[PDB]
RNA sequence: CCCGCUUAAUUCAUUCAGAUCUGUAAUAGAACUGUCAUUCAACCCCAAAAGUGCUGAUAUAACCUUCACCAAUUAGGUUCAAAUAAGUGGUAAUGCGGGACAAAAGACUAUCGACAUUUGAUACACUAUUUAUCAAUGGAUGUCUUAUUUU
DNA sequence: TTGTTGGGGTT
């Protein structure tokens, strides 16, 4: 089958779209219309820019184009002057590549702007074709064709014609969207509970004020007449009167009260806040504890919102079942994850519509057309729901409690009472203005930083312990005419330190930003291994406690004033970018647009005027690409200049006055730079390159004074050492220790987790707690000391898991969503450590293994929301899979077209292109065998998949492992005849195959792959 | 494009290359030989040129040329600097695309010079590299001037009308005062 | 960089003074007290019967000064006529070859005929004498300029 | 090609020039042809009906002869919907008679 | 009676002013060149809606009067105007784009033009619009133009816009030339 | 009570063998519409003899699955509230419509007649609608807006055009149409013997 | 399992701010009023347009089997069909009443253009709609009999 | 009288 390839040439995809009739180098363009002969003679550069040019035209026109010998082609206007002929003649038309930062007046064009691929545009090899062609012919073969110019090692430069950004692109009832998310993160509470005292409940509290503040529901354009009004304004009267009887404190008493022991909190919290010396410590944490272990459970506040509904609203505005109904799926309303919602949809698809009562009908619509009347009482119905959950639910939820989630759990939801949250709140105020903020007023702020940058905003999850602060910067000033938050003022900056970050890993210390930079640094050491003969190997890992706010504005900016690697004017690109996606080449069906082949990118630059060795300034863009596939660029006019002045001030705010307000209390940080700005992840690694680059000369010679092989990486914070030579590991943790001793940070928990046992006595370390172990747990990793070989760390519990996939599905466009849902679940992680060098072949195996077993239980929560839509009544997917077991049959075709999918990317994942095919054939069909066993294994014990799906779900794996078996038994044969020169990886795989015995039967690999 | 060259702060760059070249200057002819100084002072000759530094390139438009009398004019926003340049050659290096008006390029290196002219010193300015960006034709209205070839009356024009150019006149007074009081 | 409006007598004069007096820099722009590539007149604007020219489409312009030879253009991918002709050609073809005077603006290149940019029909004799005054007071306009 | 140069004169000026080629524009007079110039009319060559309908106008360029008498050999009208002014045309036309603008209309 | 003045007058008078002075004057130059890149129109509300807060499906709804509106589209262009001398980038409002949308295609009401706009822009059917633009071009007018000299983002910057737009008279732009002329030669 | 428990499991084993089950087979259905063929023990509430052995409501449940938990054929467990034996045990006013376009179908006068409200058999051929009704005050109920007071007209409305209707039919052509229904049944009435003869 | 009917009681507490009152030694106590703001943290990386080799083998496999819900552990049959089983862990239950057509049937000249489907076409609808008409098609619906409360 | 979804890692 079409399996992907490693290398290709633009010329073939291009040939391969559909909406383009012709494509060819601009030679056999000019070869074929005449204008031009073979046996000419020009210099080696024009002749190379003719071949690998490449022009592609949406209608076949060499006849158009057929040199008549009528008049010569003589020249004697400009390049300029001609292509200004060109935009003339384009009139009106707005989107064209050369009608890039110009604007036509008249019969004249005027440029306004930067468009750095002009530089091709006038250049002299189009100055020659100019030459060949004559104007009467360019000034149209700019405009008839698209023109691209190879100007780098593969990726094209567009520079004429019409840009791809325009191959990239009766109304009806939306019904609304329940507005869960405001429900989150409150902060208020007053005296007595209930609803705020804006919501329309209390305004000013018959009828008349109803209408006063309910302008958005009652004169809707659904009510049909007058009638239909009146009787909803009447029903929301008496929801007002029968919600304005019910003792709230009361209801909140008896099903989620707060704790028997309340006063006992309230008093210790109460002390710890009065007592000016610094109080204890494990009097806090369990205070903390004793705090969090207070909150409600789904359940209760289920039967609290039952029961304020209950008595809130009358029976009749719903009707008798759909009332039921609604208060049945009010708990899985409750019970929801953080990131999901809950649609009209799914309240309406499970309602009766003639149930209700005081509908009325103008024309008596219902017997004749009762469709048209179903449709427009559903268009009440919803907003009758929407009502109801917008202005009773959600504003309950609001004001009484307070919904968040805690740090380590993962992405559920939690419901704490509002007294034990002020609590936590004064409790942390205090806690947290002695270690880094302080209390600030307004006037020890200047003014023109008062005017200029905007404030901040701090939010509090719950950790086991204590707490842990987020900092958000979100706001703009409505006021003094700001129109920027912080990130979108320092994005300049961050292109600049980015620009710089594509630096640090060879230049000013030990640093990596990825996992390209970390398996590189992976495949350089364990070639070193296996260099000098794979010996025991030892390592150590460590983390600085709280980085961001430990590092000082003094050495902060010295630093940054005084490196060079900053240069002191720079210039800003935008550009637009279209790369290969994973799509194979269809081999020729009447519809293959660019979308279905490449993807588009929208990214900036910050490139330096001086003569720097990597030339953006005649390219206009700076790529890497993993190997040899095609991309296009096309520049844009909206450059900018930013300089170290400018930079410097930055530093100088976001280091000095940091205000963040907290509860209407403003604060302010004392010494470091705050946590969550896009610039932080850079500047803190910049910094502490500085100090871990002066303290390791020891490192960059160890290698050749003594010969030991040892390497040692970093994030953010989390360091990692792996060597050899167990002194070079314990002088490192010394002189780590030094520094941190000298310039002033501390370890997180002295969590020196290293591998081998030493005394803790002999450097002033003993306060170090070691915890030894054998498998190297860096950030989500398993590096086997053994083999040294990488995977990641999967969560083992269907809860745990579970508490960690936001289920969002609409019956759309099911195939697609779920689709790529699936596809990325599977390369989220693996995409990266299947770098065949690092793994061997079982290796690879045993991390698809894992992979699938976890991908699966991640998606199997939306299986089950599938299962839970009837796919009978909607055409869309009963015309192509039938009327009875619909369901079963779509999920089957999902899922064996997202494994055929996966299966072809990691088959070119581990291999080139220049292997046989049967190789590629074999390890397809095993990964996809191993992927559909996992599934089956996993899918066979279930309910609803137990009768129907297995069966299809058996015959699928069955196949796959007989065509696992036919490849693996006829490549022997393939072999037999000699008419392959076996290399050493080719070798590897047959020596990997036939060793496992993969003729029989599967057996012998499980075993081999299983043990975790 | 106005935003993209007048946040070069060109003038920055002047007054730091100018302190540079006083300095160096009278750093380097701290002799005093009040002889071999006399015998220096010839007029209308060159004395000391002072090829700026590697960060200072700024960029900008040119809006007029003339050859034979060396002039080229460049701009940014509301200020336009009228220098010169060492030859034709100059142009011929700097790959332009149609014509010597109205392009927008990169100064690689420029220089100041110390000339000698009637009873003074002079202090003259020379670009000796460039290279053209990009093509921009807009009619840019630049309020105020500054000629680097018309001694203190080339600068103190239209003084009081910008701090910036102020300072920048008060420094070029002090230059040539501190000039005429060491070597006389 | 700007348009003078002159008569073909003028237009004349420059092309002779110019094509016979070579030394001037080379910038393809004329010289009449500046640089200069357009240019507006009104004119009698009839058609010349030319010798199979599918490229191009010659025109003439005779004037109450004199007559110059215009040049016009056609769409390549298909040689139909722009707007500014076809009106012209509907509307003299109606009223039986009654031709009218025009508005053109037309751009001048040495070394290649005139070529011509678009044109209106008039229907009113004051837009002569405006156009005599304009070129009067245009002409000062650069006289006292250069001096 | 060939250079037919007819200048613009006033109505004195056709008797002042006494022979010579030149256009005169004017409006059409209603009762072989004979046009009113400004009052006073003059006659010519062309035929009176056959001139078309909607035209209110007239130009021509040719010889002219003693006076009140021109000779047309070249003929163009228009639709003019407008009073046309005589008074500014009058100043054109003695402006292209002075000294400062006579190197704009005709040469030498 | 009025003062008229050619366009290089109107960017000196401009370019040579103190931030915040407008000022209009009275041109016979002529229109060309209605640019397209940018949108085409913008929302209003009858007792000048400062905001009609943006739904999808084609709801709206007015908080500047406290009622359900059917939103109102204004459409402002970008065109130049010029003349013998000189160039000027002006925008062009709702009343006067319709009376230009008027004068080439009398089919358009006065209120139909932005309505025409917004469906041709949806429905898929823009070559109209472009060719309904391109047939304005060097239509000869009578503008009186305002210029405002403001300041935005903290840089300054000047702006011509458009006031009246009437059609001409001849026999006026003749006798004007003819006074400048006079007055020239009389000095 | 022990020696009730005994009573009651031999009562339960008697009374749930379906050998007396289905020559009695009152219970029988019920067993059969259970759950899972596991009815409660309220289902033994209901009888008499169990009463007076009597002599709340989870103290009785408790003591009957104790009485039940020493049986060979029932089963408890669980706690569960519902028990089941472990053995299968298998085996005169009507008008007409003229002036209509000819050429009209069905559902257009159908529903322009169904506007009104309540139900009617129409009959439709070119032109002649002969349209019946089911009660005989229907006619007064839609007298008002059939006989159009607005137009005085008994106009009704299809596909763009304005048909007549009749107000009231001649009672001739009332009883061939009588004969008309009837003949229709009579035809039903042969069709379906003759099916149930021609096998 | 399905269906109908049915779920109460004074406050567990009262941040922040203001104004009072009583006493107070710098604390305490009592009554009261006002009250969300633009609600969404950022960075790095990865994916992101409208088709099966419809699928022949490895009994050393695949299925099936148990009284709330679901999930993880034991035993017995089974060779493209089906058979009754045993532990453990996590979610879930106030009470009241109701549950012999049960099918091989015959008889019903009982009902029936207003029966009842199943296919088509036409209409109004559609983001997961419970329809109308016509056409063809023939059976459809309720009772008695193989029937007795320890039900 | 203008300028749309929610994975993995780190804090
Ligand atoms: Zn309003």
């Amino acid at each position: 089958k079409q399996m992907l390839t490693r290398k290709e040439d633009l010329l073939t995809v291009l040939k391969q779209i559909s909406a383009l009739k012709y494509v060819s180098n601009l030679y056999e363009f000019l070869l074929a219309t005449e204008k031009i002969v073979q046996t000419s003679e020009l210099d080696t550069q024009f002749q190379e820019f003719l071949t690998t040019t490449i022009i592609a035209s949406e209608q076949n026109l060499v006849e158009n184009y057929k040199q008549k010998y009528n008049q010569p082609n003589f020249s004697q206007l400009t390049i300029k002057q001609v292509i200004d002929d060109s935009i003339i003649l384009l009139g009106n038309k707005q989107n064209y590549v050369q009608q890039i930062g110009t604007t036509t007046i008249g019969f004249y064009v005027e440029y306004e702007n930067i468009n750095l691929s002009r530089q091709t545009l006038y250049s002299s090899n189009f100055r020659n074709l100019l030459n060949i062609f004559g104007e009467e012919d360019f000034k149209y073969f700019l405009i008839d064709f698209l023109v691209f110019t190879k100007v780098e090692q593969n990726g094209y430069l567009q520079v004429a014609g019409v840009c791809l950004n325009q191959y990239f692109s009766e109304n009806q009832y939306i019904y609304p969207e329940i507005q869960r998310s405001q429900i989150f993160y409150c902060n208020h509470m007053g005296r007595e509970p209930g609803v705020f005292k804006s919501s329309f409940f209390n305004y000013s509290e018959p009828q008349t004020i109803i209408k006063k503040t309910l302008l958005k529901e009652y004169q809707s354009k659904n009510f049909s007449c007058q009638e239909e009004r009146d009787l909803f304004l009447e029903f929301t009267e008496k929801i007002v009167q029968n919600f304005h009887n019910i003792n709230f404190n009361y209801l909140l008493k008896k099903f989620c009260k707060l704790p028997e022991n309340y006063q006992s909190l309230k008093s210790q919290v109460k002390q710890i806040v009065q007592s000016e010396n610094k109080a204890n410590q494990q009097s806090c944490e369990n205070l903390f504890n004793s705090l969090y272990d207070t909150e409600i459970s789904y359940k209760q506040i289920t039967n609290f919102l039952r029961q304020i509904i209950q008595n809130c609203v009358p029976n009749q505005l719903l009707g008798k079942k759909n009332f039921k109904v609604f208060l049945e799926k009010l708990y899985e309303f409750v019970q929801m994850k953080r990131f999901e919602n809950q649609k009209v949809l799914d309240y309406i698809c499970f309602m009766d519509v003639f149930d209700v009562e005081w509908f009325v009908d103008l024309k008596n619509q219902k017997f004749t057309q009762k469709r048209k009347y179903i449709s427009d009482k559903r268009k009440i119905l919803g907003d009758l729901i929407v009502f109801i959950i917008n202005k009773i639910v959600i504003p309950v939820l609001r004001y009484n409690f307070y919904i968040t989630e805690k740090h380590k759990e993962g992405s559920q939801i939690f419901y704490y009472r509002k007294p034990i949250w002020k609590l936590v709140s004064k409790l942390t105020i205090v806690k947290l203005e002695e270690e880094n903020l302080e209390k600030v007023e307004e006037k020890l702020i200047p003014e023109d930083s008062f005017q200029k940058y905007p404030q901040g905003k701090l939010r509090i999850i719950p950790k086991k312990g204590s707490f842990r602060p987020i900092m958000t910067f979100l706001r703009k000033d409505k006021q003094k005419n700001i129109k920027l938050n912080l990130n979108q003022i320092l994005m300049d900056s961050q292109l600049v330190f980015r620009n710089l970050k594509d630096m640090l890993g060879q230049k000013i210390g030990y640093s990596v930003f990825d996992n390209k930079q970390i398996s590189e640094k992976f495949a350089q050491f364990i070639e070193k291994w296996k260099n000098k003969g794979r010996p025991q190997l030892y390592y150590v890992t460590l983390d600085i406690k709280k980085c961001y706010d430990s590092i000082d504005q003094m050495k902060l900016l010295n630093f940054f004033n005084q490196s060079d690697l900053i240069q002191d004017t720079y210039f800003i690109n935008k550009y637009l970018l279209f790369q290969r996606n994973k799509r194979p080449l269809l081999q020729i069906m009447d519809n293959i647009n660019f979308p279905y082949y490449f993807n588009l990118k929208e990214r900036q630059i910050a490139y330096s005027l001086y003569d720097d060795d990597d030339q953006i300034l005649q390219k206009g863009f700076k790529e890497i690409q993993s190997d040899d596939r095609p991309f296009i660029v096309i520049n844009q006019d909206k450059p900018r200049c930013i300089t170290k002045d400018i930079i410097h001030n930055h530093l100088k705010h976001i280091s000095q006055y940091n205000v963040i307000s907290f509860n209407k209390v403003k604060f302010r940080q004392k010494r470091g730079i705050p946590q969550g700005l896009n610039i932080s992840g850079v500047l803190c690694s910049f910094y502490f390159g500085k100090l871990e680059e002066e303290y390791t000369q020891f490192l960059k010679n160890a290698e050749q004074v003594n010969g030991s092989i040892n390497l040692l990486m970093r994030l953010t914070d989390d360091y990692l050492f792996i060597s050899d030579s167990q002194q070079n590991a314990l002088n490192l943790i010394v002189q780590l220790q030094n520094c941190a001793n000298n310039n002033g940070f501390m370890f997180n928990d002295q969590k020196i987790t290293t591998n081998f046992q030493f005394p803790q006595e002999d450097y002033n370390l003993e306060h170090f707690k070691i915890s030894v172990q054998n498998e190297c747990q860096w950030i989500g990793k398993s590096i086997d000391m053994n083999t040294l070989e990488i995977k990641s760390i999967q969560k083992q519990t269907q809860q745990e898991i579970n508490q960690t996939i936001n289920v969002a599905i609409s019956i759309k466009n099911l195939k697609s969503q779920l689709k790529n849902k699936l596809r990325s679940l599977f390369l989220n992680q693996l995409i990266d450590y299947f770098n065949p060098n690092i793994n061997s072949f079982e290796g690879l195996c045993r991390q698809l293994y894992h992979h699938s077993k976890a991908t699966v239980m991640k998606f199997y929560p939306f299986m089950t929301k599938l299962f839970q839509i009837d796919l009978k009544k909607s055409k869309q997917y009963s015309v192509q899979y039938g009327k009875e077991n619909t369901n079963e049959n779509f999920l089957k075709d999902i899922l064996y077209y997202t494994v055929e999918d996966v299966c072809k990317i990691l088959c070119y994942l581990q291999f080139e292109d220049e292997i046989n095919s049967n190789i590629k054939e074999i390890f397809k069909n095993l990964y996809s065998w191993i992927m559909w066993d996992i599934i089956v294994s996993y899918l066979k014990k279930k309910k609803q998949f137990k009768g129907y799906l297995n069966k299809l779900l058996q015959k699928i794996r069955k196949s796959r492992f007989f065509y696992l078996k036919e490849g693996c038994k006829s490549l022997q044969l393939i072999l037999s005849q000699q008419k392959y020169q076996l290399n050493k990886k080719e070798l590897e795989a047959i020596e990997f195959i036939d060793l496992n015995n993969l003729i029989q039967d599967i057996k012998t690999l499980i075993p081999k792959i299983s043990a975790k | 494009m106005k935003l993209l060259l007048q946040n070069q702060n060109i003038f920055q760059k002047l007054k730091n290359t100018l302190n540079g070249c006083i300095k160096k200057f009278y750093d380097t002819y701290q002799d005093l030989e009040q002889m071999q100084k006399f015998e220096m002072i010839v007029e209308d000759k060159l004395l000391f040129r002072y090829s700026c530094s590697q960060s200072e390139m700024f960029s900008a438009q040119i809006q007029a040329h003339y050859l034979e009398k060396r002039v080229l004019q460049l701009t940014d926003g509301n200020v336009k600097y009228i220098v010169n340049f060492r030859d034709k050659g100059v142009l011929d290096k700097a790959n332009f695309f149609d014509t010597p008006n109205n392009s927008l390029v990169i100064i690689r290196q420029w220089s100041y010079e110390i000339y000698y002219t009637k009873n003074t010193f002079q202090i003259n300015l020379v670009i000796d590299e460039m290279r053209c960006i990009d093509i921009i034709t807009t009619i840019f209205y630049c309020k105020l001037e500054l000629d680097f070839t018309q001694g203190i009356k080339g600068i103190s024009k239209s003084s009081s009308f910008s701090n910036q150019i102020y300072e920048y006149s008060a420094q070029y007074y002090k230059a040539i005062q501190l000039l005429k009081k060491l070597l006389i | 960089q700007i348009t003078v409006p002159l008569n073909c007598f003028m237009i004349n004069q420059i092309v002779k003074a110019a094509k016979e007096n070579p030394q001037a820099h080379s910038g393809n722009h004329y010289e009449w007290y500046g640089a200069f590539e357009n240019a507006i007149i009104t004119a009698k604007f009839e058609f010349l019967q030319s010798i199979n020219d599918s490229p191009k489409i010659m025109g003439k312009l005779s004037d109450s000064t004199g007559c110059i030879e215009v040049v016009i253009q056609k769409s390549k991918m298909s040689d139909e006529l722009p707007e500014f002709v076809q009106a012209y050609e509907i509307e003299l073809q109606n009223n039986g070859n009654r031709h009218k005077y025009v508005r053109a603006m037309l751009k001048m290149r040495k070394n290649a005929q005139i070529q011509l940019l678009y044109f209106s029909i008039v229907n009113d004799a004051n837009e002569i004498s405006r156009h005599g005054l304009d070129l009067c007071l245009r002409y000062l306009q650069r006289k006292h300029g250069i001096e | 090609q060939e250079q037919v140069m007819y200048p613009r004169i006033l109505f004195e000026q056709m008797a002042q020039f006494r022979g010579k080629k030149v256009t005169v524009v004017g409006n059409v007079c209603n009762e072989s042809l004979v046009i009113e110039f400004g009052q006073h009319v003059v006659i010519d060559n062309y035929r009176r009906v056959d001139l078309n309908n909607t035209t209110k106008f007239v130009e021509i360029r040719g010889v002219v002869l003693n006076q009140n008498i021109v000779s047309c050999e070249e003929l163009t009208e228009f639709e003019q919907k407008d009073p046309f002014d005589f008074d500014t045309y009058s100043k054109l036309i003695h402006l292209s008679q002075s000294d400062k603008l006579s190197s704009l209309f005709t040469d030498q | 009676q009025r003062i008229y003045s050619s366009i290089e007058e109107i960017i000196q008078q401009a370019q040579a002013s103190e931030i915040g002075q407008k000022k209009e004057f009275y041109v016979y130059g002529n229109l060309v060149s209605i640019q397209m890149k940018n949108k085409l129109y913008y929302y209003r509300c009858t007792c000048q809606g400062k905001s009609v807060l943006k739904y999808h499906g084609d709801s709206f709804f007015c908080e500047s009067c406290q009622q359900f509106i059917n939103p109102q589209v204004h459409l402002m262009l970008r065109a130049f105007v010029q003349d013998s001398t000189g160039t000027i980038p002006v925008m062009i409002f709702d009343q006067q784009s319709s009376q230009l949308i008027n004068q080439i295609d009398p089919s358009i009401h006065v209120q139909e033009a932005g309505q025409y706009v917004k469906n041709c822009i949806e429905n898929g059917q823009e070559e109209i619009i472009r060719q309904l633009f391109s047939k304005l071009d060097f239509a000869r007018f009578i503008f009186e133009i305002q210029f405002e000299n403001k300041e935005f983002n903290n840089e300054q910057e000047i702006a011509y816009k458009v006031l009246k737009i009437e059609k001409e008279n001849i026999k006026e732009e003749s006798k004007y030339l003819l006074k400048k002329l006079e007055h020239l030669i009389n000095n | 009570e022990l020696d009730i428990k005994e009573s009651l499991k031999l009562q339960m084993e008697y009374y749930f063998c379906d050998t007396n089950l289905t020559h009695d087979s009152y219970l029988r259905g019920i067993i059969s519409k259970s759950p899972k063929n596991c009815v409660d023990i309220k289902v033994f509430l209901k009888f008499n003899k169990i009463q007076q052995i009597l002599k709340s409501k989870k103290d009785l449940i408790h003591l009957i699955r104790d009485s039940l938990k020493e049986s060979k054929i029932l089963k408890v467990k669980m706690d569960s509230l519902k028990v089941k034996r472990r053995f299968p045990f298998n085996l005169n006013c009507l008008i007409k419509i003229i002036n209509i376009p000819q050429g009209t179908l069905k559902a257009e006068v159908v529903l322009a007649v169904r506007h009104l409200g309540y139900e009617f058999y129409c009959d439709y051929i070119d032109g002649q609608a002969m349209i019946r009704f089911q009660n005989s005050d229907e006619q007064r109920l839609a007298i008002q807006k059939l006989l159009n007071h607005n137009n005085n007209k008994l106009q009704i409305e299809i596909r763009g055009q304005i048909c007549d209707v009749i107000s009231t039919i001649p009672e001739d052509e009332e009883k061939n149409y009588w004969n008309y229904i009837k003949f229709k049944k009579n035809e039903f009435r042969k069709f379906f013997f003759m099916k149930k003869q021609q096998k």
